[PDB]
Order: C-alpha cells, then sequence, then structure tokens
C-alpha cells in the first residue's frame, strides 16, 4: 500500500471519489411498462 | 517501381454522381461519371500523374491531406471522415465541427489522447491528471512549477 | 422476470383479475399475455411451434 | 429495489456514503452522470447531490 | 434612447397594458420590441400583430384568471377543513 | 514527374505572389540540364518594395543536399552579394528535409542573418497551384490595423485566436510571416460559409 | 389484410424484410466479415461434415433452409458462428465505445460557449461562432430552397415580378439570382473534396419562413388584395431592410438602433437566413399580404431566429462528444458486416 | 547574474480588481435572458423568498417557486445579471450589467 | 402508486427512447430534488420536454412504439376484412375515454351513425392543426407487384389537423421520424404539447385494438405447399449458378 | 425450481425453491437427465391495453394466487464470537452501551429470536 496507488485506476481517488460520487436520497428499482402514464410522468 | 505509383496496391473503377450547371443554368445530376477508387493513399503520387485531375484528389488520410494541403483542408477531412464512420443515423453537423475545430486549433492535427491534451492544454494539470495517469502528470507539474 | 424456453425473457407488468383477462368462446383464458411484437425481430420460431404442438397435446392427452 | 435515506453509514476516509444496498449506503452518481448533468446545465443539481448529499464541506484557505 | 413606437406596436402595447392587470405580463418600452414578443409568445397568443382580434384573447384571459381564482379558493377551503379535522382527530 | 510540375508551378507561385521575374525564362530541357550539371536551378524575382527573392531548386541526387559543406558555402556565397535580399526559398526533395545536418546549416545561416527569411520546402508544395485546390479554403493576409480593430471589438489577444504555421502551403503561397493574421473564408454545411482569422506562427523547420 | 407478422413488418412497427425471408423462405449465405466461412478445420475443411476442398456451396455457410422448416446440424453450426459474433460485438459495443467516449469528453469538455457565441478554452478560441451559425441543435428545421435546382429561364419565370416597371425589382431578382449562384458554387466545391456528399437543395435552418407566411395567410380574413403600387414597393423596402439588419440578431437591439458596424463573421452567419427570406418573401410570393401583415411576418421571423440561438455558457464540448460517441455503438455492433 | 529570490516576487495573493461596467449603449450581449440565466434568477429568488418571504407580488401563491416565476414574469424581481466580459492584466474587470425587468424572458407559463 | 404490492418504476413505453431502455430487466435510478434551487432547475431545464427534439440528430426522439404504430395503421386503415373500417357512435366515444384530454362532442350523431378511423383521429388533431403529406411506410414498391394496395392508404395527407386520407404508421407517428406528426406539432406548438399528443394518439391506437384484435401465430409463418415448391426452385437456381 | 431435493437440511444463502414444476407438453431429451423447471402457462399472443409493450408481459392475478411460479426464498445469518470476550444474550438498557437507535430487543429469547416468529426491519 502506498499514497500514490490511491490515485490512478478506476477505483482510484480521482475517478471514484472526485469525478464520481456516492449520494443519499436516491432510489433504484426495476422499470416497468404502464400505458396510462404520460410521457413526462413516472410511476 | 514498375508500371504504377507507390503507395497504392489496388485501383478500382467506380460510378459516382455529380452535379453540373448546364448552358441554360440548370443544375442536373450526372450519373455516367467514372472515377478511380484506390486502396492505399498517395496524394503526391497521383498528383504527378497526367491522367488524373490534381485539383480534385480526395484522400481518406488526415495526415496525408494535412501534409500536402494544410490545416484548413485537414479540418474538412476530419469532418468528412467522422461522418463516414457515423453513417446516416449520425449526429448533427455542428458536432463534427467541434471535433475538427478542437483538433486543428493549434495549426497541427492534435489527437484526443494524452499527447494531444498536453499540446492544446499544457497548463491544465488537474484535467490532465484525471485523464490517464495522475502520478506522471503530478511529478512533472511540480518540477515545472 | 420470466422467460420462455426460446430465450424470450420478460418482466411482469400488470396483474389482472380472472374477470379482466380475455377469454375464448370455450372459456380458455391466458396466464400470460405477451406482445406479438416480441417475435418478428428475434425470430423465436421454436416458441410458436411449441404452442401449436402443445395445444394439440393437451386435448389429445399426450 | 433500493431506497435508503437522507443519511446513513459513511466512508471513514472520503466521508461519502458506503457502496450499494448491502452496506446500507447510497447509490453512485458516477462519472458519466456528471457529464450528462453538466451537458444539461444542471449545476445546482450537482451541488445538491455531489456536495449536500455526498461529502460537501467547508475548506478554509489563507 | 427610444422615443416613440409605431402605431401597430402602439396598439399592441395598449393590449399588453390592458392585459397586465389580467395576466402575468408587464409592458416595457425597449426599442427592439423583443420582450413584448416573448410576452406575446408566452401568453400563447401572437395573433395581435396582424389580426385585430385582441378582444377575444382578453376575454379568454379574464376567464382563465376566473377559474384560477375559483380553484385556488376551493383548495384553500378544502385544506383548512382538512387541517381542522386532523387537529380534531389528534386531540 | 516532379520536375516538370516544378518547372511550371514555381513560375505560377512567383506570379501569385505579385513578383516580377528578373532573368528570362529557359526551356524545360535546359532547366533539367542545369539541374543535372550544376546541381541546382536559381530563379530571381523582385517584390513591389524592390526586395529580391531568390528561389533555389535542388536536385534529389545533388551534392548540396548530401554534403553539408556544399550547402554552407553556397548559402554563404549567395548571402554576401550586392542585392536587396528579403527571402531565399530552398526547394529540395522531401527526404532532404529529414537530414539533420542540412537543417543545421539552415538554422546556422538563419542565426548569422537575422534580417533574411530562410525557408526550406519540399517538392510537393510547388507541384500544384495551391490556391486553386478545391479542398483548400480561401486564405487572405489582413493588415495589422484590421486585425487590431477585430481584436479590440472582440476583447481578444493575438494569442487567443486560432494559430496557423507559416509553413502551411496556402500561407507559404500568400507569403505570410510569423506574427501576421490570415483571414480564411471557408465552406460550411451549416451557414453555407464562414470566416475565421488565424494568427501565423513560426515554421516547422 | 390479416397477417399479423406481415403487418408488424410492413408498417415498420417491428421487423424487416430479411426477417420474413429468413423465417419463411431461407437464411441463405452466412457471411462473416463480407466473406464466406473460411476453413479452420484442418487445411481445407470447414467442418468435419464436409470433405477437404469441398466445392458445394453448403460447405461454406450457405443455409438452404428456413427457420420455420428447421436447420440441419451443419447449418446450425454455421448459424452459431454468425450468432456468436453478435454476442461478441455487443459486448465490445460497451467497453470499446466507453474507451473512445471518455477520451473524447476529456479533450472536448473545456469548450464552452462564451458571451460572443464563440467556443473557447478559458481564453483561447476554438470556434469563432458555435457551429459557424450560432444555433442550437434542438432548434433546427429542415427546409427546402426553391431557387437552387431551377434553370435561369424558370428562375425568371417564377421569381421575376413584371407587375411594376421599377429598377428596384431588377435588383431583387439579381440578388435572388446571385444568391442562387453562391449556393451552387460553394456546395459544388463541397462535393469536390468528398467521396459521395452530393449537393442538396434542402438545408437545416432555424426558421421555417414559408410556414409563417402560410400560417398568417390562412388566419387572415383578407382574400385577393387589389393592386397597390406603394404597398408593393413598401413591402420590398421592408424586406430589404430586414435582411440588412438581420445580423443584429446575434448582438442585441441596442446596436441595431445605433447601426454600429457588424463584424464580417456575423454577416456570414445570417447568409442562409438572408437567402431563404428573400426567396419566401419575394414580391411574387407576397402579393396577397398587407403591409401590416408583413410586419407580423418580420417580427415572427426574428422571434424564432433569436429563440434558436445557442445559450451562453453551454458545455457544447460535452454535447458534441456525446453526440458523436453514441453512434459508435452501432458502428461497433456491425463489426462483422465490414471487411 | 540572476540572484536569489526576493520579496517582490513570490506573492500568492492576487491583486484586487476594479469593476468596469460597460455603458448601456456600448453593450454587445443579447437583450434576452438565456434559459440558464432565467433558471438561475428564479432559483435564487425562490431561495431568498424561502429565507425572507418579503415580496411585492399582488397575487398570492403557496410556493416560493411560483412566486419567483411570477415575479420574473411580472418584471418585479430584485436581481441583476452581471455578464463578466474580460479580466484585463492591468487589473480591470470589464463586465456587463443587465436588468431582467427589461429583457425578454425565454420561459413559458 | 398507492398499491403496496408494486415495487417497480413504471413509465410510458414511448418514454423509453430517451434512455434507450426496455423492460427485459433494466434498472433505473431515481432521486427527488429537495432543495428549492435544485427543484426550480429540474422544472425549467431538466424537464423531459426539453429533449423531445434530439440534441444529437436534431430530430424527434419520441413517438409510437410497437403497438400504436401498428395500432394507428389499423385505426386509420380504410378497409377491414369485415368491410369498411367504420364504428358506431358508442365505440367512437369509447376511443376517447382514456386519452385524459377533454372529450369531443358527439351530440350530432345517432346511435346507428358510423364513424371511420380518419374522423376519430381528426377530432384529436384539431387541437394542434398541422400540415403533413408524405407516403406511409405501409406502401412499398417491393410489396407492390404482389399486393393490391388501396389508393386511399398510400397517400397520408393532413391539412389543418384533418386526416384527409392515408394511414398513420412509422413514417408519420413512429419514434424518431423526422418531419413526422409530432415533429411538426413541437415546432408549431411546443415540445410539451407534442408529448401530450403522443399520449393522446397512443390511447386511440390502443383503444381501437381493444375489440379489433392483433395476433401472430405459427400459420402466419407457413408457406403454402405450392409456394414451398417455388421457394426451393428459386434456391436450386442459385445452387445451379453456383 | 426444486433447486435441491435436500433443501430442508440445508442453510443456504439466496436460494429459491419453487413449489410447482411441470414436464413440458413438448419435452426434449434433456429432461431424461434433469428435472424440468417451470410451468405450462397458457399464453396469449395479443395486444391487450399496451401493458405488454417493449418486452413486458401481462400476468393473471388468479394464476399468481394459486401458486404459479410461487415458492420460498431463503437467507442465512452466520455470526461468530470472540473467544471469551463476546457472548450470546439479550442486552439490558441500563448497562450496555450505544444500542442501535430504533431497534427491537424484546424478541430475543436467550440471545436468539425463536423459530417461527416474523422479524421485520429494525428487529434485533
Amino acid at each position: 500500500p502506498s499514497i500514490m496507488r490511491r490515485l490512478p485506476r478506476k477505483e482510484g481517488r480521482i475517478r471514484k471519489s472526485l469525478l464520481g460520487s456516492q449520494v443519499w436520497s436516491i432510489s433504484r428499482s426495476t422499470i416497468c411498462g404502464n400505458s396510462d402514464l404520460h410521457l413526462d410522468e413516472v410511476g | 517501381t514498375i508500371r504504377g505509383i507507390p503507395g497504392i496496391k489496388n485501383a478500382n473503377v467506380v460510378k459516382l454522381m455529380r452535379h453540373r450547371v448546364d448552358a441554360q443554368g440548370k443544375l442536373v445530376r450526372l450519373d455516367n461519371i467514372y472515377a478511380i477508387k484506390t486502396n492505399g493513399t498517395n496524394i503526391f503520387g497521383a498528383m504527378l500523374d497526367d491522367n488524373i485531375d490534381p485539383y480534385t484528389i480526395v484522400s481518406s488520410s488526415i495526415g496525408d491531406t494535412m501534409e500536402l494541403y494544410g490545416i484548413e483542408a485537414a479540418r474538412q477531412k476530419i469532418i468528412s471522415e467522422i461522418r463516414t464512420v457515423m453513417g446516416d443515423k449520425g449526429p448533427n453537423h455542428r458536432h463534427l465541427l467541434m471535433y475538427a475545430d478542437l483538433m486543428t486549433r493549434t495549426g497541427q492535427v492534435t489527437s484526443l489522447e494524452k499527447a494531444g491534451l498536453n499540446a492544446r492544454e499544457p497548463s491544465n494539470v488537474l484535467l490532465r491528471m484525471a485523464l490517464s495517469s495522475p502520478v506522471q502528470v503530478l511529478t512533472d507539474a511540480a518540477v515545472d512549477s | 422476470k420470466m422467460s420462455s424456453r426460446s430465450g424470450n425473457k420478460g418482466i411482469a407488468a400488470l396483474a389482472l383479475p380472472t374477470s379482466d383477462m380475455p377469454f375464448t368462446e370455450d372459456g380458455l383464458q391466458p396466464d400470460l399475455i405477451v406482445n406479438p411484437h416480441s417475435h418478428p425481430s428475434r425470430m423465436t420460431n421454436g416458441q410458436m411451434i411449441e404452442t401449436t404442438v402443445g395445444l394439440a397435446n393437451a386435448l389429445q392427452g399426450v | 429495489r433500493y431506497a435508503v435515506a437522507s443519511y446513513g453509514p459513511t466512508d471513514a476516509l472520503t466521508g461519502q456514503p458506503l457502496d450499494g444496498k448491502r452496506s446500507h449506503g447510497g447509490l453512485r452518481l458516477g462519472e458519466m452522470e456528471h457529464w450528462v448533468l453538466t451537458a444539461q446545465g444542471a449545476m445546482q443539481t450537482i451541488i445538491e447531490k455531489s456536495h449536500d448529499d455526498s461529502d460537501g464541506c467547508i475548506s478554509y484557505i489563507c | 434612447e427610444e422615443i416613440e413606437p409605431e402605431e401597430n406596436i402602439k396598439r399592441v402595447i395598449f393590449f399588453l397594458k390592458e392585459l397586465s392587470t389580467m395576466y402575468s405580463v408587464s409592458p416595457v418600452f425597449t426599442s427592439g420590441y423583443m420582450p413584448l414578443l416573448y410576452d406575446l409568445y408566452r401568453a400563447g397568443y401572437l395573433e395581435v400583430l396582424w389580426n385585430p382580434v385582441e378582444q377575444k384573447f382578453l376575454q379568454h384571459a379574464e376567464q382563465r384568471e376566473k377559474e384560477q381564482m375559483i380553484l385556488q379558493q376551493v383548495d384553500m377551503k378544502l385544506t383548512e377543513v382538512i387541517t381542522q379535522a386532523r387537529q380534531y382527530f389528534k386531540i | 514527374m516532379a520536375m516538370q510540375k516544378l518547372f511550371t508551378y514555381i513560375y505560377e507561385f512567383i506570379e501569385y505572389r505579385k513578383m516580377v521575374l528578373l532573368e528570362e525564362k529557359v526551356p524545360y530541357d535546359k532547366f533539367v540540364q542545369m539541374v543535372l550539371n550544376t546541381g541546382f536551378f536559381r530563379i530571381n524575382a523582385e517584390t513591389l518594395n524592390h526586395g529580391i527573392v531568390s528561389v533555389f531548386i535542388f536536385g534529389a541526387n545533388g551534392k548540396y543536399v548530401h554534403h553539408g559543406g556544399d550547402m554552407r558555402t553556397l548559402l554563404t556565397n549567395t548571402l554576401n552579394e550586392k542585392k536587396h535580399y528579403e527571402e531565399l526559398i530552398l526547394i529540395v526533395d522531401k527526404p532532404v528535409l529529414s537530414k539533420k545536418n542540412i537543417l543545421d546549416i539552415i538554422v546556422e545561416q538563419r542565426a548569422a542573418n537575422p534580417t533574411i527569411v530562410i525557408n526550406i520546402y519540399p517538392y510537393h508544395l510547388f507541384c500544384i497551384n495551391i490556391p486553386k485546390v478545391s479542398a483548400i479554403p480561401k486564405h487572405k493576409l489582413i493588415t495589422q490595423e484590421e486585425a487590431q480593430e477585430f481584436l479590440g471589438r472582440e476583447y481578444l489577444q493575438p494569442q487567443d485566436l486560432m494559430q496557423i504555421s507559416a509553413s502551411d502551403p496556402p500561407v507559404v503561397w500568400l507569403g505570410g510571416r510569423p506574427g501576421d493574421f490570415v483571414q480564411i473564408e471557408r465552406p460550411s454545411e451549416t451557414a453555407m460559409h464562414a470566416v475565421v482569422i488565424r494568427f501565423i506562427t513560426k515554421s516547422k523547420i | 389484410e390479416t397477417n399479423g407478422l406481415f403487418q408488424m413488418v410492413a408498417t415498420g412497427a417491428k421487423g424487416s424484410n430479411p426477417n420474413m425471408i429468413h423465417i419463411m423462405a431461407g437464411i441463405g449465405q452466412i457471411e462473416i466479415n463480407t466473406q464466406r466461412i473460411q476453413p479452420q478445420f484442418s487445411f481445407g475443411r470447414t467442418l468435419v461434415y464436409y470433405p477437404r476442398f469441398a466445392l458445394e456451396a453448403q460447405a461454406y455457410g450457405f443455409i438452404c433452409n428456413s427457420y420455420i422448416a428447421g436447420l440441419t446440424s451443419p447449418e446450425f453450426i454455421f448459424g452459431e458462428m454468425n450468432g456468436r459474433f453478435d454476442l461478441i460485438n455487443k459486448a465490445l459495443s460497451t467497453s470499446s465505445t466507453g474507451y473512445a467516449n471518455r477520451k473524447a469528453i476529456f479533450g472536448l469538455q473545456s469548450c464552452i460557449v462564451d458571451y460572443y457565441r464563440r467556443v473557447s478554452i478559458d481564453t483561447r478560441l476554438v470556434q469563432q461562432l458555435y457551429g459557424e451559425d450560432g444555433l442550437d441543435a434542438r432548434q433546427l428545421e429542415t427546409v427546402r430552397f426553391e431557387t437552387i435546382m431551377l434553370s435561369d429561364q424558370e428562375l425568371e419565370d417564377k421569381f421575376k415580378y413584371t407587375g411594376i416597371q421599377s429598377p428596384l425589382f431588377e435588383e431583387e431578382f439579381s440578388r435572388l439570382k446571385k444568391d442562387r449562384d453562391k449556393y451552387r458554387q460553394i456546395f459544388l466545391n463541397v462535393e469536390n473534396f468528398n467521396f459521395s456528399q452530393l449537393l442538396t437543395d434542402v438545408r437545416q435552418v432555424p426558421v421555417n419562413v414559408a410556414s409563417i407566411v402560410k400560417n398568417i395567410l390562412l388566419s387572415s380574413t383578407s382574400g385577393v388584395l387589389p393592386f397597390d403600387e406603394k404597398s408593393i414597393l413598401q413591402k420590398y423596402a421592408m424586406v430589404k431592410t430586414f435582411c440588412k439588419n438581420l445580423p443584429y440578431v446575434f448582438i442585441n437591439n441596442i446596436q441595431e438602433r445605433l447601426q454600429t458596424p457588424i463584424p464580417v463573421y456575423l454577416k456570414r452567419a445570417a447568409s442562409l437566413m438572408r437567402m431563404l427570406i428573400r426567396i419566401e418573401l419575394a414580391t411574387v410570393k407576397t402579393l396577397n399580404i398587407t403591409c401590416e401583415q408583413m410586419s407580423a411576418i418580420l417580427d415572427l421571423i426574428r422571434l424564432q431566429y433569436t429563440q434558436s440561438l445557442i445559450n451562453y455558457g453551454e458545455a457544447v464540448g460535452i454535447l458534441a462528444a456525446q453526440s458523436v460517441s453514441e453512434p459508435l455503438t452501432q458502428y461497433m455492433l456491425d463489426s462483422h458486416h465490414r471487411s | 547574474i540572476v540572484e536569489s529570490p526576493s520579496i517582490c516576487e513570490g506573492f500568492v495573493q492576487a491583486s484586487s480588481q476594479t469593476l468596469v461596467i460597460i455603458p448601456d449603449n456600448e453593450r454587445i450581449t443579447s437583450n434576452v435572458l438565456t434559459t440558464f440565466e432565467a433558471t438561475r434568477l428564479v432559483a435564487v429568488r425562490a431561495q431568498q423568498l424561502a429565507i425572507n418571504g418579503s415580496t411585492m407580488l399582488k397575487k398570492k401563491y403557496s410556493s416560493p417557486i411560483d412566486i419567483a416565476k411570477q415575479e420574473l414574469f411580472n418584471r418585479k424581481i430584485p436581481l441583476l445579471v452581471m455578464r463578466c466580459i474580460k479580466v484585463t492584466p492591468e487589473g480591470q474587470k470589464i463586465v456587463e450589467i443587465w436588468n431582467p425587468r427589461e429583457m425578454g424572458i425565454p420561459l413559458l407559463d | 402508486l398507492e398499491n403496496p404490492k408494486i415495487s417497480t418504476f413504471q413509465m410510458n413505453v414511448s418514454a423509453c427512447a430517451w434512455y434507450n431502455a426496455d423492460f427485459d430487466g433494466d434498472q433505473m435510478n431515481l432521486w427527488v430534488p429537495w432543495s428549492v434551487m435544485s427543484r426550480v432547475e429540474a422544472e425549467l431545464l431538466c424537464s423531459v420536454r426539453n429533449w423531445f427534439i434530439s440534441t444529437k440528430s436534431s430530430g424527434p426522439v419520441n413517438g409510437q412504439v410497437q403497438d400504436s404504430t401498428v395500432g394507428s395503421f389499423l385505426l386509420t386503415r380504410t378497409n377491414t376484412p369485415m368491410g369498411k373500417n367504420v364504428m358506431n357512435k358508442l365505440h367512437a366515444m369509447g376511443l376517447f375515454q382514456t386519452t385524459q384530454t377533454d372529450p369531443p362532442c358527439f351530440a350530432n350523431y345517432s346511435p346507428t351513425d358510423l364513424l371511420d378511423g380518419k374522423s376519430v383521429v381528426s377530432m384529436l388533431l384539431r387541437q394542434t392543426p398541422i400540415n403533413y403529406q408524405r407516403a406511409p411506410t405501409w406502401y412499398s414498391e417491393v410489396y407492390a407487384p404482389y399486393m393490391h394496395y388501396n389508393k386511399q392508404d398510400i397517400s397520408t395527407q393532413i391539412r389543418n389537423g384533418e386526416l384527409i386520407e392515408g394511414v398513420l404508421d412509422k413514417k408519420a407517428v413512429g419514434a424518431g421520424s423526422s418531419g413526422g406528426i409530432y415533429h411538426l406539432i413541437s415546432r408549431r406548438y411546443g415540445p410539451q404539447q407534442a408529448l401530450k399528443m403522443i399520449f393522446a394518439t397512443q390511447q386511440l391506437a390502443l383503444n381501437y385494438v381493444r375489440n379489433a384484435g392483433f395476433t401472430v401465430s405459427t400459420a402466419d409463418m407457413l408457406l403454402t405447399p405450392e409456394a414451398h415448391q417455388e421457394v426451393q426452385e428459386i434456391i436450386n437456381e442459385l445452387l445451379l449458378e453456383s | 425450481g426444486w433447486y435441491c431435493f435436500s433443501w430442508p437440511y440445508r442453510v443456504d444463502m439466496n436460494r429459491f425453491f419453487q413449489f410447482y414444476n411441470e414436464m413440458p407438453l413438448v419435452k426434449t431429451i434433456a429432461h431424461n437427465y434433469v428435472i424440468p423447471n417451470g410451468l405450462n402457462t397458457i399464453v396469449a399472443y395479443m395486444i391487450y391495453g399496451g401493458y405488454n409493450q417493449e418486452d413486458s408481459v401481462i400476468v393473471s392475478q388468479s394464476f399468481i394466487d394459486r401458486g404459479g411460479f410461487a415458492g420460498t426464498f431463503y437467507r442465512e445469518e452466520k455470526v461468530e464470537l470472540e473467544s471469551d470476550i463476546e457472548s450470546f444474550g439479550k442486552p439490558d438498557p441500563l448497562i450496555t452501551k450505544n444500542l442501535k437507535p430504533g431497534a427491537n430487543y424484546e424478541k430475543l429469547v436467550d440471545g436468539f429470536v425463536p423459530v417461527g416468529t416474523v422479524v421485520k426491519k429494525g428487529d434485533i
């Protein structure tokens, strides 16, 4: 383990903690079809 | 070299369509026009041929067009080559200008890789660190102040 | 997620009661209602032939 | 399916939420999503998500 | 340093002045006529420029404001009733 | 068939620069005979400001491109003559451009003469009337005052504009020098044409 | 009239003609990388089921059967050879596209539209005007130009006004004619330095000028107007002045009132819009339009023209990278249909 | 001889700037708010209303977003848009001050 | 969704074109803005109506997909295997009971009066009158020799919202159809107005199929014994030339 | 399907045991060696309301209630101890520290929740 190893790759400091982000107040679920909803509406 | 020009291995005959203003000012499509589509690129080789119109040589090579015609013709070459890759279900034309105008703003055809970014934007270390290799960029930035 | 044996997977979207499902003149009603547009682009002909063969097997009891 | 909270378990080093549903942490707004939000011009949304909801703090510089 | 608009834009700005007390529009006096054009486009009625039928849109705006006020008051009464009932049930 | 193209388009290049020939023309056979015997052919022109431009065309197998001393002594003998020199155009074969020693004599001659523009160019740059190429937009040098007005209106610096090398073929044919501005009118598939301004930078050799 | 499978393909809902042919008639020749099944099974045999140096077309991937009739073992193996390429190229259409997408964005993202509609990198111009027209991709209309394909005789038949004998209308047709020549000259040159990019009389312009004239004529109660010399002359002056002040759309109304000089690169930006307006507001096409209705058309044209302008501070470098790196997914998906 | 570093060089704090406002008649930027600028104005006004709540809107709405939108549409928003044109090396900061009460609003309602 | 047994993010099928999504098992994120500043900008900038027109190809993104493309064809089709494509007043009103727009007026109709699909479509396009005239995807000269095309189905013409003739299919109402019905509505009435008409026209297409039916079977794929002999006789010619 | 014939004897993680399975009406030779997994659902190939678009399906609710594709899903909890430091038992509020907020310790019996009770979110 080294200080500079934390930087480079995808799981590195720059691409995982700075360019990306883990956030609160967010949800994920499988999507589904619903023909009674408008195009600008989400169930 | 025997009976040919260097750089091209195959030379086919194709039918292509062009417009031309008639004597009555009418713009008509001419379908019975034959040309030569070659495999391999040599603008200067076909430049010297007396059977080929030197003014209307269309290469598919950005570097060869840049070498002999300039950066403005290389700008139009990048737009043409991306559009060919993009097919017909491709982006608007103004998105192809953004690639060519960025890649040709320094007078030379820069790339979309680490070497190209270092030429257009040498002093933007943080952007350069994020792209490819932060350790190499950070070390060079410190010594260069 | 459900799937047939021809690789045509799908996601359960709606759950209708027994009186809202379509029914034949003889009272037969589906358990699953799949879009007919799932076939032509994927060419899963084995699923359609299976339904044709399996429909006669049920009545013939084989 | 997943939906967590306004707050929860936090990474010790970065101060960001943990990874995924298994650790009861948050979900990732990765590199490609900041590209889209920047393309749309959604900058106050980036502040709300990448700073207010992830690890935003106050740094004092002389 | 504008001085005076033209008769067509004079009647259009008269229309906007009369509509100001009726819709979310405030007339300005820019030389380029452009904020007026955006206001007319946003109102969904750009037909003042060529067709002298502004009165029907004035009546339309009055009507729409009327239903807006009616719905707003109905919602306020409904929500105060809901609040009082929830207070009653909490007690 | 490079030499035949040079023999016509070098004179077309001279005419395009609005320069008046000094020495009378010779037939093509005599031209190739001189190139074979002497090793180079020399053309002279005079600019509107009476500046003298001498263009040297070097054979591919000449001694001046293989031995650096020959080029050194040739340039030294040409640069100490009683004429109002302003530029020397050295047309050589393209591989000669890759020879480090020849470029070393070129840069040393540049250093020894700070007021004379020394340029070396390949054959292919003078084998077509470059402005007449369809793929090449229309370039035009613009004066310092016009560029200053344009930059003052746009709150711009010369370092902020797009930049084009002085060795760029249309810039070479125009005669642009580093520090100058070239306005380019180019075709467009969005506005049917466009106009840009580029800041000329130093040549690549 | 009753075939469900055919109606799905004929109406474009789902499927294509090769799908029905494969289902019903026959799969045909399996062609990987624009060539038949090369022999990788021991020097001249494509499979163990065919002899060495086989001459029959079946040995090289020609599937004679359809899906509804079923395939044999050798035909299924050849079908699996082509089917596996679809799975392989689909996997590559994610990673390979992602490698190119990220590199494109990191090079282009610094390009931001400034207050001059230029594209720059923090000081340094990348474009003098975004897209060389200063418009947004979401605000473009596909509009045909009438004068392009017409000969000089029928250009005068349709666009020369012979009602009033004034030198003003001689200049109107001359300006119409030399805009026709300029369009032809530029886009024939574009055809020259391209492989198969042909000239088209159809452009993407921000304002559909013809529709605005058509819309107002319908909503107007005035029918066929009587001949009025001053009204016709006044309308021509209004159109000529509007095209002269058209480049001020890119600056503001303040400089238009002051009539300060317009930069050259902004005069070129409104060249297509100037050309279309003079075609659709020609004296022959605005005979049944009052001078008051003409003001509405001019006011509506520059309202839509300003609405289509690109916004200040828009990250157009990310927009271009996303728009160009997305079709690479389909380009990679078709890797086995190319040499 | 280029000698040891002194105190004249090595400053980290950048020198202060003077705000140079372009006169109204010499402005080049458009007299129409962009969607970005209109959105920023509405968001700032809505947040400030959520903080203060003091408004001169004659109509009544039960949300800061609606009040901010109507204030922008009725040209009663107490904000200005400053368009930074250029930062000059000598220290000046040339900007453009635009009043959203006399520009065209691109939004729709 | 008040149903406690629903755990999925439901959306209209015509909205999948924005995200390149489908319902084979895809998962999508969703976060609701809470800050006032972020909530304002979501409504004004990031609304999906702002990307009805693609910033990539400058064309429309949304439209009818896979059931309102074939549903619109059947609704606008001139002739039905059971005669002329008409419907009584009761079934004409039933096509508008789901669109969630204001219902039209059917007072000038007896219960025995017959309405064709063109009239029903017209009552919906009167709200946003446009002008459209192209050839539908239904017509194809590849199919022409072996088909008897109806002369009123190969020319889709709409003036001022009145569908004069022709059928509506992928060319007119399909997703990504440049110059289509919804592209013209967006240019003349706004991208939000075009999205409401996509939903509104989707319901007529789906409500028509509620008793018109559409199916695919194995016999839809089966050549007749005489035509099978013609197919292999064609293939034998290819193998003869080979 | 029947993922294992000895499922009750196993404590497995993320395993689903579907109660009902059927031999296909059109079987293959692969079913001579493995147990078929699925049901012969009656399927209609039709457009019905637009809820089956884009590779979706419409499922009869009655088919769900009767046990169609219904089964039991298993998870395991394997917790270890530190030798002589930790122990299994119900904590008490007045001695133990930093108990989890909003927890439910009353369901523990001698350190473990008894078999057969329903444990929901927040329960220890």
